């Protein structure tokens, strides 16, 4: 009772830190697999995903 | 391995230097079969014949030679903000 | 009167076994930042790690 609300989620608990991902920002997020050049410091972010 | 760094870098500081001030002459137009420099001369009935583009040889500048070798390190031994792994 | 536009080899051939056609793959490209050689290296290089 009072469970705010339900997601489905990516089950961190199968693709761990191990796996490179991070996924408490609701999305998978690998860190420096495919960073763009050419670009601002801050602006690999979205290859993350 | 080089070549991102020569298209999707090197390229634009040639379209940027195309357009500085002083680089006032037509250099080249794509075409070694057709292109030619426009030549011109000062030049008075006087007498005077100053071409401004001339053949005099080899020069006290260095500017004249050109050693074509230097392709070699440009490919086998030069690094680029491209490559690599990100660089301001 | 033309207009100059990419046209990638799965918008060619769509062979089983050849290319990866899959929809999935392909939208999963469409995310990707304009790549180099040397950043599909880093790439390999990261799965490695």
């Amino acid at each position: 009772y009072g469970a705010a609300v339900v997601n489905i989620d990516l089950n961190r608990d199968f693709f761990d830190t191990a796996t490179g991902i991070d996924l408490t920002k609701g999305i998978p997020l690998v860190q420096d697999l495919l960073v763009p050049i050419g670009v601002t410091a801050g602006a690999e972010q979205s290859a993350e995903y | 391995n080089i070549a991102v760094a020569h298209t999707d870098h090197l390229s634009v500081v040639y379209a940027t230097m195309s357009n500085f001030m002083l680089n006032f002459t037509n250099n080249f137009s794509g075409n070694h079969a057709t292109f030619k420099p426009d030549q011109y001369v000062i030049t008075s009935p006087e007498g005077s014949y100053k071409p401004i583009i001339e053949r005099q040889g080899e020069t006290v500048d260095g500017l004249t030679i050109i050693d074509t070798s230097i392709v070699w390190p440009i490919l086998c031994q030069c690094t680029y903000p491209l490559v690599r792994i990100m660089e301001e | 009167r033309y207009h100059e536009s990419v046209l990638e080899i799965a918008d060619i051939f769509d062979q089983a076994d050849f290319i990866q056609t899959s929809d999935a793959v392909r939208q999963l490209r469409a995310l990707m930042p304009t790549l180099s050689t040397s950043q599909i290296r880093h790439a390999i290089e990261r799965i490695a790690q």
